[PDB]
RNA sequence: AAGCUCGUAUCAGUUUUAUGAGGUAAAGCGAAUGAUUAGAGGUUCCGGGGUCACCUUGACCUAUUCUCAAACUUUAAAUAUGUAAGAAGUCCUUGUUACUUAAUUGAACGUGGACAUUUGAAUGAAGAGCUUUUAGUGGGCCAUUUUUGGUAAGCA
RNA sequence: GAGAACAGAAAUCUCCAGUAGAACAAAAGGGUAAAAGCCCCCUUGAUUUUGAUUUUCAGUGUGAAUACAAACCAUGAAAGU
RNA sequence: GGUUGCGGCCAUAUCUACCAGAAAGCACCGUUUCCCGUCCGAUCAACUGUAGUUAAGCUGGUAAGAGCCUGACCGAGUAGUGUAGUGGGUGACCAUACGCGAAACUCAGGUGCUGCAAUCU
RNA sequence: AGCGCCGUGACGCAGUGGAAGCGCGCAGGGCUCAUAACCCUGAUGUCCUCGGAUCGAAACCGAGCGGCGCUACCA
């Protein structure tokens, strides 16, 4: 309709949730750092479950957010092992969609020992030009209902751009 | 054992009003108090500094001292068989002007105006207030207002 | 979704301007509240607000019935003083701070004294109270919801007002050219920012680099045939004109208030009466339940 | 009322008895126990390590039936956790446990 | 009535037996409840009923009580 | 008890007018928090014992429904309770200051001037203020109303 | 609530709703949402000299607290605290 | 009358769904050499005001809308309560006399007002 | 009537707010013709229930259940 209402990716979050901290955490951090081109941020456990062998503030996970044509080209690579084929699931009612792949170090980048193998969750967040109104400091507002992102709109754009398919589990 | 702390038994009177919590509006802080002003004490529970003791909730006094963020209020407190002068240091959050003294000052101006006019024309202006006087005679016309009413009513169950 | 009735009933709405996200009442209380033993002395604020395409500077005191503006200066009137481009840059913030400073001093009659900083050197210097004379006009910067940052244009306005004559307390901490490792302010860099040096050197740097980006940016400079080297004198003349005549000539205001009212009234949707609401209810009952 | 009290010294193991009215006050020590990990035992004097690497080479090895059994269980290894009781300016090892997990 | 009379002896003190003029457990008199079922203002529920008012969403007042407005 | 300074007042176990403060009585629970009776309609990737997307113990939600609270509450009395109703006042000039203001701006205290006998509600006032010094007492009990413990008590 | 390899009712990530139904050492009550909560950057005003005041009250002490003054400071762009 | 800056009272202003918005303003918006800040120029910094859009914000309207506000001889002088009697009743309690007096309930309206400054088909 | 204590593997019992241990008992293999002894190896716990505080309770708090007790004196 209105060219200022078209969809676009605003961020992609790469996540690794390691069971523990230490050598595995540091290897995952180096993986995420090299892949994103930025230094990643580590995440501490919220509380002690201890059935997963975790304790509070243990730094059990590592993640990074990428935006722009960077995230465009990581997402371009990350869909290849899915052969441009996702599900009717993996799409949220709020418009965001994501998938997780069990070895992306071995999708396009080099493997070597002392780094091991890992799986990354890719989570994409979609929006429209105007999403600043819910992030800016002054006169913070809420997106209008006609401007919201929906699962059907995200699916339609994900099918037409990147010529993909869904629902085929 | 018994408990008689500073804020004991203040559970309801240091509440904020329903749907009236949060920050204080700036008209509290834009009010000017001079020495001799007559003020009413009512603690704002959200400001825990300069808070009056529970006794002085609802007391009215005279300002004797004015400081950076507080006023000094003189209250007469009945202790035994006499009143003792009590001096309080209260932030202006817990303080409002006595509206009764506002109408007294306006009435003083109005009294001066009445005497000023009477000094020229219409002498004996009779400044003093008078209590509610008994009504004078009147003629209650019936025309269009014919009296019509019935007697007491029988008892009915209504259950 | 589907907020409950008890939720709606028990909800306490914030203050109107807090809901609009325009006022920090926490900061405002400390900005506005006056020493009680200074009973009726107003506390003046140099309110600086930055919107897209415009800069707003106001000298504001507070009353019960509302805030009162002693003097105001807007960026968009700078073409009278010679600035027709870059109406929101750091140098424009300096110029509008100098305008509101001189205008305030002219209104209050504090121009014969308190000339401020005549020759600009970017040196951290307040307005000193003259010996055997009235004190300088004292205002406090009110930046609103602006984040504090070294190099912000709101501190550019603060600098322009202070160098223009008003006494406004501040530190050189947040001026550009303030090194972080050492507590030292660079007057050469601060002078460049005051006189628009950064935009000027961007013009040569970008033009030497390429042409496709520099074509689109600074089109107005190309239209008026303005060289980057020609910014220093035009800003200097802008300050000269501002100090010469801050008299605040308003617009001629074509299409008088009443005509503006008649123009904007006739396109404004108005509330329906209760009889019209009732007739709508009745017709909707017939439409939605009249056996289709 | 009066209370007759029979008690064993926590260090020397000797019986002590005393008696007092039930409503007068007596002193109770501030007895505390601490976990330590058993490093070398050379001239007696068990050298111990806290939850951090900071070391306590200060506590005499027990010379009793528990202490000799501790040394025998220490010679073949199987790293132990020794408890120290430390009331009233005196310290003594009272127990020792085989570590449960992380073989 | 006689069952409640027997229940009365199990309680201390005085108790009356009152014939209500309300329809069952509702708060409405019988003639006005008749006037409300002849209209479309009463819809059955578990054991009680729900009533139709002039207030609230109109389209809600048609999806409930459908046979009224006819 | 001794009085002292004065001679109708800087007053009052009271009302009126004006203005505050309060969270008890009552009420409320298809309003918050707790408590609580019964069905109705939807939600099994929320476990229903059942055969290939179901009436059939559940849990959740929604609209209802019965009953409650010293340590619950939106609302909220009556009685009791603070203050004010002027001369130590009000207004107009212009004086002081080392405080305050951008300021010859305020703040507080003043000089001079004006306000008349209703000097700014009612009723009363038995004299009004003030001081010293000292006795006995420091087991209480009863009644109306409010009220705690207790089955209760000529109980506490 | 809806989603994301292992990951499941409970590990991390994302969005939407969210008047506080959380948190604020510790009882309970009160108070607080661009904060009094959470995270980060500085710091020692948890300082010096005393007087006045409030509560318990004999208008004593003790404990605790409130508002100034005269210094020296911390923090902040600053009002201010 | 519209819009903006700062506000006063802090829902008649809030919330849910939809529709409309000349002009100006505001906003979304384009970019990273510079000051500055981040895992991430998303927030914040700076530059342009140019390349574009009223899609969203914002402002108004629509709704037998929710909530909120005001009123009623609506309930109801009911509940409660001060004073009084050698009133009534075995009592719980109740009436009367001289006074004060609710809250639910029902119905009806309403859904921001406004101060200073600038600008506007 | 008031008060105190105890409840943990089949049994008897330890137990330091970071998921539980001794002795027997039991189980598997071996030796014996076979059982025991003996030798080599394993396994066994809502910590009486039901809630609460804590990131996390066997331990702390509130109740409920089942046992053991103590006081019971001057008349
Ligand atoms: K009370
Ligand atoms: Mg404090
Ligand atoms: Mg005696």
């Amino acid at each position: 309709q209105n060219p200022m209402r078209d969809l676009k990716i605003e961020k992609l979050v790469l996540n690794i949730s390691v069971g523990e901290s230490g050598d595995r955490l540091t290897r995952a951090s180096k993986v995420l750092e090299q892949l994103s081109g930025q230094t990643p941020v580590q995440s501490k456990a919220r509380y002690t479950v201890r059935t997963f062998g975790i304790r509070r503030n243990e730094k059990i996970a590592v993640h990074v957010t990428v935006r722009g044509p960077k995230a465009e080209e990581i997402l371009e690579r990350g869909l290849k092992v899915k052969e441009y084929q996702l599900r009717d699931r993996n799409f949220s009612a709020t418009g965001n969609f994501g998938f997780g792949i069990d070895e992306h170090i071995d999708l396009g980048i080099k493997y070597d020992p002392s780094i091991g193998i890992f799986g990354m969750d890719f989570y994409v967040v979609m929006n429209r030009p105007g999403a600043r109104v819910t992030r800016r400091k002054r006169c913070k507002g809420t997106v209008g209902n006609s401007h919201k992102t929906t699962k059907e709109d995200t699916v339609s754009w994900f099918k037409q751009k990147y010529d993909a398919d869904v629902l085929d589990k | 054992g018994k408990s008689h702390g500073y804020r004991s038994r203040t559970r309801y009177m240091f509440q904020r009003d329903f749907r009236k919590h949060g920050a204080v509006h700036l008209s509290t802080y834009l009010k000017v108090y001079k020495v001799g002003d007559i003020v009413d004490i009512k603690a704002n529970g959200s400001i825990q500094k300069g808070m009056p003791h529970k006794f002085y909730q609802g007391k009215t006094g005279v300002v004797y001292n004015v400081t950076k963020s507080s006023v000094g209020v003189i209250i007469n407190k009945m202790v035994g068989n006499r009143y003792l002068e009590k001096r309080l240091n209260l932030r202006v959050e817990h303080i409002k002007h006595s509206k009764c003294r506002q109408e007294f000052l306006e009435r003083v101006k109005a009294n001066a105006a009445k005497r000023a006019e009477a000094k020229a024309q219409g002498v004996a202006v009779q400044l003093k207030r008078q209590p509610a006087q008994p009504r004078e005679s009147r003629i209650v016309s019936t025309e269009g207002n014919v009296p019509q009413t019935l007697a007491p009513v029988p008892y009915e169950t209504f259950i | 979704d589907a907020k409950s009735s008890a939720y709606s009933s028990r909800f306490q709405t914030p203050f109107r301007r807090r809901r609009e996200g325009k006022t920090d009442y926490y900061q405002r209380k400390r900005l506005v509240t006056q020493h009680k033993a200074k009973y009726n002395t107003p506390k003046y604020r140099l309110v600086v607000r930055f919107t897209n395409k415009d800069i707003i500077c106001q000298i504001i005191s507070s009353t019960i019935t509302g805030d009162v503006v002693l003097a105001a200066a807007y960026s968009h009137e700078l073409p009278r003083y010679g600035i027709t481009h870059g109406l929101t840059n750091w140098a424009a913030a300096y110029a509008t701070g100098l305008l509101i400073a001189r205008r305030t001093l002219q209104k209050l009659g504090l121009d014969e004294t308190y000339k401020g900083v005549e020759e600009v050197e970017g040196e951290y210097e307040l307005t000193e109270a003259v010996e055997d004379g009235p004190r300088p006009f004292k205002v406090f910067l009110d930046i609103g919801l602006q984040r504090t940052t070294t190099g912000a244009r709101v501190f550019g306005a603060l600098k322009g007002a202070s160098d223009g004559g008003l006494y406004v307390p501040h530190s050189e901490n947040r001026f550009p050219g303030w090194d972080f490792e050492t507590e030292e302010i660079d007057p050469e860099l601060l002078r460049s920012y005051i006189f628009g040096g950064h935009v000027s050197q961007y013009m040569e740097e970008l033009a030497d680099d390429d042409e496709e980006r520099f074509s689109e940016l600074f089109k107005g400079y190309l239209a008026d045939d303005i060289d980057a080297d020609s910014l220093e004198d035009i800003y200097t003349s802008a300050h000269e004109a501002i100090r010469a005549d801050p008299a605040f000539k308003p617009t001629e205001k074509k299409f008088t208030k009443e005509q503006y009212a008649a123009e904007s009234k006739k396109y404004r949707q108005t509330k329906l009466s209760k009889e019209e609401r009732a007739a709508r209810v009745a017709a909707k009952i017939a439409a939605l339940a009249g056996q289709q | 009322a009066k209370v007759h009290l029979v008690a064993i010294d926590i260090f020397t193991g000797k019986k002590l008895e005393d008696l007092s009215p039930s409503t007068h006050n007596m002193e109770v020590p501030v007895v505390k126990r601490n976990e330590y990990q058993l490093l070398d035992i050379d001239d007696g004097f068990l050298s111990l390590m806290n939850m951090d690497g900071d070391t306590k080479d200060d506590v005499k090895a027990p010379e009793g039936e528990l202490g000799d059994s501790l040394q025998t269980a220490f010679d073949e290894g199987k790293d132990l956790m020794v408890t120290i009781i430390s009331a009233m300016g005196e310290e003594a090892a009272i127990s020792f446990k085989e570590a449960a997990r992380t073989d | 009535v006689e069952g409640l009379r027997r229940a009365r002896y199990k309680f201390p003190g005085q108790q009356k037996i009152i014939l209500s003029k309300k329809w069952g457990f509702t708060n409405l008199d019988r003639p006005e409840y008749l006037k409300k079922r002849e209209a479309g203002e009463v819809k059955d529920d578990g054991a009680f009923v729900k009533f139709l008012s002039k207030k609230g969403s109109l389209e809600n007042n048609i999806r409930e009580f459908p046979e009224y407005f006819a």
